[PDB]
Parts: C-alpha cells; structure tokens; sequence
RNA sequence: AUCAGACGAAAAGGUGUUAGUUCA
RNA sequence: UCGUCGCAAUGGUAAUUCAACUUAGUACGAGAGGAACCGUUGAUUCAGAUCAUUGGUAUUUGCGCGGAGCUAUCAUCUGCUGGAUAACGGCUGAACGCCUCUAAGCCAGAAUCCGUGCCAGAAAGCGACGAGG
RNA sequence: AUGUGGAACGGGGUAUUGAGAUUCUUUGUUCCCAAGAUUUG
C-alpha cells in the first residue's frame, strides 16, 4: 500500500533511505547481490501477509 | 480549519488567527504551519513568531486583523521584526498591561472585541482602536474561553475542542476563516461553521 | 504443551534457584510451587502437596533425606501438571519590507550600552 | 477487518514456499548440526526425544 | 504533552494562580523532587495532590540566553491530572514552560509571563 | 576516579599540549597546518542568536560561555622527516631555518646568560656557508619521508608574558606530497602564520592542553572535543568584539585587561566552553581528529554581542567609554 | 581435535571418520 | 655532558545512557495500537576539569564589604569510532548429478571482540637536533 | 651575567571601597651588576 521509493527508501513509508536482469559473469556474485537485494528489502514487526509484496529475485538464467 | 497543530488541538493558543493574518507563534509543526497556510494563511498571515519565546503566544497575542496589538511582553526583536513582516496596513502595538496574556483575556472577534471583565479599560480602547472592533470588557480569559471571530463562532459551553471549555484556544477563529484544533468534535465544528455562516 | 510448560517452569527454577541445606531445599520446592501457581493464575493439590513436602523438609535430618524429598516433590507436581529538524527556516524571506537587501540584513540592537534597536 | 481478518487476507510472500523447501532441505542437516551442538540439559532431552 | 522540560528554577508551597478555589497549592510530589517554572507537578492545596505548573517561581529562572528573572512567588498554577488547569483562570506572570506544559493554563492565565 | 582512562592520574611533565595524535592527511587535501598554539586569555560569556533547525530556541539569542584564546601568528622555524620503519615512526633529518630569534634560542639555553649564546650560531654558519647540505637534507626528506612536520616557535613577545623562551611545537604540516609538505615549509622557513589561515573559525576545533595543578591533583594533558571556533579575531582588529548587533567599536580585551594575563594584542580565536589549563596557558588548538558533523558544527556561528565587563575586578559595564558619558561628570 | 593427544557431566549424539565382518 | 623536538615496547580506559515533546497519532494498521523517523530540550549516575564571569572568598587586615587570586557546574566546559564476529539470517556449492548458510569459502549481523581515540609511557626504550681537549 | 637587563621602592593603573584609602603596571629613582661556588663533561 506504501510504495517503495527505488537507493532503497519509503520501504512501506519508511524514512529511513536504504541503497530488473542483472547479466554478469560472476554468477555467484550476482547472485549476491540479489539476496543482498533481497536482504535489504526485509520487513520488521510486520504481518508474512502484509508484507507479501517484497523484493524476489524473478529468474536467474545465463545471459 | 479544524486542524491540531502536532498533537496539539490548541490552535487558538497556538496560532491567534484573525482575518488580516494569522498570530501564529514560532515552535509549531512546520507542516502544521503550512497546513494552516494553506487552510487560511494566503488570506491570512500564519507566521509563526513566538511572542515572547512562547509557543503559545497565539492565546496570549491581542493582535486582531485590523491591528496587531499585542501584549508588550512580546519581544520587541520579534514584534519589530513582525512588523517588517507582516503589512504595514495591520495596526501593530504593544499593550503595555498587567495582564499579558491580553489575547486570552480579550475575545478580540474582528466586529467587535470582548475584553476581560478586569482587563484595563484604557488597554482595552487601545487594542479596540488597533482592532477596529470595540471592546467589551467581560472566565476573565474571555478570548481564551471562547473563539471570537467576525464571521462567528458561537460561543463556550460555560465548547470547542472535543467539549473544551477553552474554545478560543482550541479553536483559532478568524474572520476570513474559523480555524479550529483536528480535535474539535463534529458537532461543535458544524455549529462553529454555521455560526461564521460557513 | 504440559510438557513445555513444565519444562519452562523446572528451567525457570534452576535459573533462579544441615539446617542451610534443609533452608535450600525448601527454598527450591516453594519457589517451584510459587512458579507452577503463578502459571495456573495466570493446582490446589500441587499446593498442598507442596507445602506437605516443604513442611516434611523442614524437619530433615541429612541431606540425602532432603534431596529425596525434593525429587519426590518434583515429581509429583511433573505428574500433577501432565495429569524535519535540519531543514533551516528563515524568517527574513516571508517579510513585507520594501527592500530585499534591508529584510535580509540585520539591524542594530544595542550600541554603547544603549539600546539602539529600542531607541531608533 | 474483523474476526479472522488475517486469515481472509491470507485467502485475499510466495518466495516462503520456496524458502521452506531450502529449509526442508536443511532440516536433516540442521538436526544433525543442532543434536551434535547441543549442551547440558537440553541434549539430554533432545537426545531422549529423538 | 507539550514541550520538552529545560533546565530552569524548580520553584514550583506551590500557589495556585489557577482560579481553582485555592490561593496555593502545596507541591506535594513532582510529576514524573521538585518542578521547573512552569513544570505540572502534583499539588495538595495548602490554602483555598494535582498538577501544578509553575505559572511563576521565586528562584531566579535562567532564561534561553541566561538571563536570570525571579518572580515575587513560586506560583504553580493548578493543574487537572489529564493536562487542562484545573482551575478557571490562572493569575499572575505565566511562564513559558506552563504554555508548553498546558495551553490551556496559559490560555486560563491573565498574564503570561 | 572511577573512570580509569584517566586513572592512574599523574601530572603531565610538558605545560604546552601534546598532539598525541594528528589528523590523517591525503594528497587530496592542500598544504596545511593542523595544531596552532594559543594562550588563555579569558573565557567570559557573550550573547549569541542559535539558528539551529528544531532547536527550542531556533533564532533566539542566546548567552554563550564562549572562550577566548590569545593565539600570536606562529613561525615555522623548521622541518622534521619521519620515515615509517618497522619499529615505528622515525626522525630521519631535521632542517631548521638558517635564523632564528633569541627567544627560541632561550628555550634550549636553561639560563640563556650564560657565557655565549651560541644556539645553531654554527648551524647558522653552514646552514649560509654550505645551502647544499640544506639542500641535500630537503632532498633527503622528500626522497624519504613519509610525515613532514614544520618547528614553529612562540611570539610570547606580542603577547603580555613574563616568559622569553618561545614555546617551539612540531606542527604538522597535512595535505599533498612530501615534497610539496618540505616546499611550503622551506619557502616558509623563518616566516610566521596567523591562525586565522590555520583555522577558518567555523572549523570544529578539538583543543587541547594541561589542566592546572590544583596544588595528583590536577597539572594533567587533556584533550577537549566538539569546540567549534566561534570568531577568530585578528588583534590588529579593533572590532573584534564589536559584532554587527553591537557595532559600536570594542577591543577583545574587556576593561580591566584580562584576568592574570593582561590585555589582548595579538589575533585570538572564540569557541565556547571551557579548556583545561590556567588563564594564559600555552593551548593546542589543532584540526579535529573526526570530520564530526553534528549540527552544532554546521550551524553558523553569528554572535550576537561580546562581554567585556570588567576582568580581574568587577565591571558593570561593557566599555568605559559609554560609561564616561553614561555616568555624569567625575570629580576630576 | 576452535578444550587434540602425550596423563561422572561418559549415557548418548555425531550431514565425524578409518578399516573390516554379516546379510547382501 | 647539557638540552631541543619526536617516535611507542607496554598497560589502563567511559561515559551508562534514557526521557519527553515533535519526528506521531506517522506508514502500516477497519481501527486501536504503532512504525520508520528526526532534531531539540533536558535529565539518572559516574570521570577528567578550567576558577573567565558569578556565589563564597576573608591579614589586601585594604576598606559589613572585601581587592589580587583560590574553591565551588555555586560560573562553565565536559566524556570516540571504524572493522572483525557470536547467535541468527543469507550467497556460492559439494558431500548426497539436483538440493543443501557449510563441508572448501564469503557476506550481512550482538549491548560481544579487536583496533581507533583518550590517559600515561620503557627511573636502564629509542631517533633527529643544537652546544670535552 | 653590564642590560629596551632583573628586582625593590617613589608610585600609578586595575578593581576594592562607596568623600577617602589600598594593592598588575611604570620612558622615574635606586638596588642589583662580567652573580659566586659545586658538579661532571
């Protein structure tokens, strides 16, 4: 219901500002970074079904 | 207007609203502030100047729309200041009284001003003269106690504010716009909009 | 569970918990009694057997004896339970002075131990 | 809403089941991992119910 | 409430300058031991236990620069345990904490000092 | 004594404050100075607005116990090569300037009557006769050196001071090469610099010094933190303490001189707060270890008006001047 | 062996192993 | 031999912080509750302190006041910060074709640890530097 | 340690005091003075 402001911010209106194929060699390294992504995008106090929207790696696939 | 200025409802002792500008003190929520100036603060000056170092200078300020004659105990630093400010067309004054808090005592509705039972005849045809709005001199806090406005806002229960017995307080009444606090109950807010013919 | 709860209540006590030893024993048993209550508050029988075990401790005369009384009344009481703010605001800009620069310029205040602002 | 309201939303994140597969996965390990790790008392009750 | 509490002098026998019944109001505990000029602090009426904002202290008040200002008495205005004064009108100079601290004990007062 | 970073207290041997640790440079940032030494000339307090966002009193005036600090422009009479070894920072060469005051030249003569005087007379001599052993010695530094410090000794001379010998401190010269660290030190080389250029006033400023010896009571080096300069004001300024509010002229030196000290004459810096040490102390005024960035040290300093009631004494008003017409005709 | 080894908490747990036996 | 100006082997460590008004009745939450959030104002306790200004001062033995200065937050300052990690959470990925935080590894991440900062310095720790025949 | 020398006075200023007195400073006076022994190098 809040949008989240993308340089991560207005995560469900959070104020607080935090920091789509990704084609790269390093493949465990793009994988990193999505779960990076995906760790930034973490809910705190929140309902697993309110916080259903998030951030989730769609694929990963060679390039 | 019915809006809190923060969490408090007290926009009559935040903000002495009255149809020239808005005698709002420093201190407030800035939103709050643009809030006010987007409610009323074009048609009425909402600056926020702490009369005093007080944020609740608003109650306490005896400035109505046709002269800002406020208590003396305002900083003369800031009235000066206030008077760059604001228009000069806006009778600015500093009522040198007893009794500071002449904004409270005094239910300064643009048409004619309600001073306190005890305020000083001779203060009180001052801020008559600055207001263009004869006084009548009649709680003592009569401004305080009840919103005083040229358009109308009807009268105390002795309410305002969610049943406040200080509606001038909880209630910023001018005559451009009766501003209220976010807690003035419905009804009180229908009845005050109805008394201002709003 | 029953046997959570008792878990939790028997860690509860060892987290917390001839005559000092006897002092001890009763110690450990009311404390376990005052736990396993507060839990049924929030159970007459584990009192009262309770305070029957505490009262049989208080007479102990070893500390075998008074460690077998503690085990006994623990085991009864198991079988008991399983039964903004940086943005700078100027108040020169909203000013009605007929000259920019003199609104944003500052006048004097006191000169010579006299009030010029006041005096002007 | 009221009453059950968080179940109708649940009726109303699907990486969870992917995540709970990852962990099903794991379990075996992490018994393993958590038994052999486990100290005083609670490896003794974890021992005695396994 | 309102504002934050400030280092100033806790100088509120507490009178009650609001138009409660009582002249003073004896600070018979502070609120949250002694109250800053203008802090609510509970209050047993000593002539004439509720919060009691000190509209006026005796002890000199170092003011925002540091000015020192003493007023005649340490007057805490009567306060009502939510908040509002409880009395009608408060009287005498009103400082600027007692604002802060209630606008409707400044808007009650005469004078807001 | 319950804090042992302090604890054991014992008495800190050298009175003028030791930079135990100086700033860390790059060659990003310019030549510079990072510690400047200054004297407590006096720290009474002066009215000054906050414009500070969220402050409770967001522009109001404000009384400040801000400090003075007598800070004579100091001279780099010297260089210093640190080479970094394995054991830790070594001197390589020092290069003094070719001349050098009597006063600096005091400070390694205990009696300095003596019999002759003769402090670096003939370092004096090769330092003329032979500039290439100078030269080589630069050379030297720039090809092995890591950390350039410049000697810079004391203008007690300006200041109202009993004491001769010039207090020499190796500031640390920061910023760019090693070589351009020895070229702005060398074409430097018997010149002195205002703090003004050492320090900009709106710099957070973590002075330290000696706290007093109360008679171990006391007499120890202390760091003080988070004192941002509030005017540096240059003594040849009569308008130093005559801000834009109280324009009418006034010297830093209130009536009555200082306390102890005696008047001002020589450039000084303002910082509120309070610095340990005795009045007219040797203080290092030295750049911040942390680029801290509180507000207090973003906001602007804009001092409302300077107190200079009376020092050793009492004083009721801020000059005698306006007290010469304020007051009716004397006696005399 | 991140509590090596060299000199009862010991029952067990070992997605800790090395060799072998049995059925396969 | 006397000094100058420095490095640091080695120890010790501190600020604990919250509390209350905004930031808030803020997103989210039917709503209540309440984030994120942002400054300010202060304060619990303890540490080093200046002694300017003020209170006290106190043989100025000057004239109760009381200079010159001392003590006293009773005038005031005033107490740091970047990595590595515990649990836990992940990426990579075998063992156990996949899978699997883990086994080789890595990252995130504690009020933890380490360094940084501060206090000292090793009377027999050293370097540069000026001045016995 | 032969000098803008240091120091003491004649003082004065600063303030104290509340018409009077006192005490850091002094282009004044004088004392002091290349001020002697000891210690090592």
């Amino acid at each position: 219901h809040f949008p989240i402001n993308i340089e991560i911010r207005n995560f469900l209106g959070e104020r607080i500002t935090r920091v789509i194929i990704l084609e790269g060699n390093s493949l465990e390294n793009v994988s990193q970074s999505a779960a990076n992504i995906k760790q930034i995008c973490n809910v705190r106090n929140k309902d697993i079904r309110k916080f259903l929207d998030g951030i989730y790696v769609s694929e990963r696939g060679n390039i | 207007l019915r809006a809190q200025f923060e969490n408090s409802n007290e926009i009559g002792v935040f903000s002495n609203l009255t149809n020239s500008y808005a005698l709002v003190a420093l201190g407030g929520s800035e939103n709050f502030y643009s809030v006010f100036e987007a409610e009323l603060g074009d048609v009425v000056p909402v600056v926020h100047t702490t009369i005093g170092g007080t944020r609740i200078i608003g109650r306490l300020t005896c400035g109505n729309r046709k002269g800002l004659l406020v208590p003396s105990s305002t900083t003369d630093n800031e009235l000066q200041h206030l008077r760059n400010s604001l228009p000069d067309p806006v009778k600015i004054q500093r009522v040198d009284e007893r009794l500071s808090a002449l904004g409270n005592i005094v239910a300064c509705n643009d048409y004619v001003a309600l001073v306190h039972p005890d305020i000083e005849r001779e203060t009180e045809e001052i801020i008559a003269d600055v207001l263009d709005v004869e006084v009548f001199r009649q709680n003592v806090l009569t401004g305080s106690y009840c919103a005083l406005s040229n358009q109308g806002a009807l009268v105390h229960p002795r309410t305002i504010n969610r049943g406040s017995d200080v509606i001038g307080a909880g209630l910023v009444v001018n005559d451009w716009c009766a501003f209220a606090g976010l807690d003035t109950t419905a009804t009180e807010l229908a009845v005050c909009e109805s008394i201002f013919k709003l | 569970d029953v046997n959570t709860f008792l878990d939790v209540v028997l860690s509860r006590t060892q987290r917390k918990t001839i005559s000092r030893i006897r002092g001890f024993y009763g110690r450990k048993v009311k404390f376990t009694q005052d736990t396993i209550t507060e839990k049924l508050d929030s159970k007459h029988l584990v009192e009262n057997v309770a305070r029957d075990y505490i009262r049989l401790l208080k007479y102990g005369d070893s500390l075998y004896r008074c460690k077998q009384l503690k085990r006994a009344a623990l085991g009864r009481m198991a079988t008991i339970i399983k039964r903004a703010g940086v943005y700078n605001v100027e108040l020169r800009d909203k000013y009605i002075l007929q000259d920019p620069s003199w609104k944003y310029d500052r006048m004097p205040e006191l000169l010579d131990g006299k009030n010029v602002a006041d005096f002007v | 809403p009221q009453n059950e309201y968080i179940e109708e939303s649940i009726r109303k994140r699907f990486d969870h089941e992917e995540r709970k597969r990852k962990k099903a996965a794991r379990e075996a390990h992490d018994a393993s991992l958590y038994a052999q790790k486990t100290r005083g008392i609670k490896a003794k009750l974890y021992q005695e119910k396994r | 409430a309102s504002g934050t509490k400030y280092r100033m002098t806790l100088g509120l026998i507490m009178n009650c300058a609001d138009n409660s019944g009582a002249k003073n109001l004896y600070i018979v505990s502070v609120f949250g031991p002694a109250a800053s000029c203008g802090d609510m602090v509970l209050a047993t009426v000593k002539k004439g236990i509720m919060p009691a904002i000190v509209v006026r202290q005796r002890k000199a008040w170092r003011r925002k620069d540091g000015v020192y200002l003493y007023f005649e008495d340490n007057a805490g205005v009567i306060v009502n345990p939510k908040g509002e004064m409880k009395g009608s009108a408060i009287t005498g100079p009103v400082a600027k904490e007692c604002a802060d601290l209630w606008p409707r004990i400044a808007s009650n007062a005469g004078t807001v000092v | 004594h319950g804090s042992l970073g302090f604890l054991p207290r014992k008495r800190a041997s050298r009175q003028r404050g030791k930079v135990k640790a100086f700033p860390k440079d790059d060659a990003s940032k310019p030549v510079h100075l990072t510690a400047f030494l200054g004297y407590k000339a006096g720290m009474t307090h002066i009215v000054r607005d906050l414009d500070r966002p969220g402050s409770k009193m967001h522009k109001r005036e404000i009384l400040e116990a801000v400090t003075v600090i007598e800070t004579p422009p100091m001279v780099v009479v010297g260089v210093v090569g640190y080479v970094e070894t394995p054991r830790g920072l070594r001197s390589l060469t020092t290069v003094w300037a070719e001349h050098l005051s009597e006063e600096v030249k005091r400070r390694f003569y205990k009696n300095w009557f003596k019999s002759k005087k003769k402090a670096f007379t003939k370092y004096a001599k090769k330092y003329a006769e032979s500039t290439q052993s100078i030269n080589r010695e630069l050379e030297r530094i720039k090809k092995y050196c890591s950390v350039v410090r410049v000697l810079a000794h004391t203008q007690i001379r300006k200041t109202p001071l009993a004491q001769k010998k010039a207090h020499l401190m190796e500031i640390q010269v920061n910023g760019g090469s090693v070589a351009d660290k020895v070229e702005w030190a060398r074409e430097h080389f018997e010149k002195t610099v205002d703090i003004k250029s050492t320090f900009e006033q709106n710099e957070m400023i973590d002075v330290i010094g000696v706290t007093r010896g109360k008679g171990n009571a006391g007499y120890m080096h202390r760091t003080q933190l988070n004192s941002k300069i509030y005017r540096i004001g240059a003594g040849d300024d009569a308008k130093n303490a005559s801000t834009d509010f109280d324009a009418t002229e006034k010297r830093i030196t209130p009536m009555g001189g200082f306390v102890r000290y005696g008047v001002v004459e020589n450039d000084f810096v303002m910082l509120n707060g309070a610095t340990p040490g005795p009045v007219k102390r040797v203080l290092t005024l030295r750049k911040s270890l942390l680029t801290h960035t509180s507000r207090k040290a973003l906001e602007p300093v804009s001092l409302k008006w300077i107190d200079t009631a009376s020092k050793f004494g009492h004083g009721r008003f801020q000059t005698p001047a306006e007290a010469k017409q304020f007051l009716g005709t004397l006696k005399k």
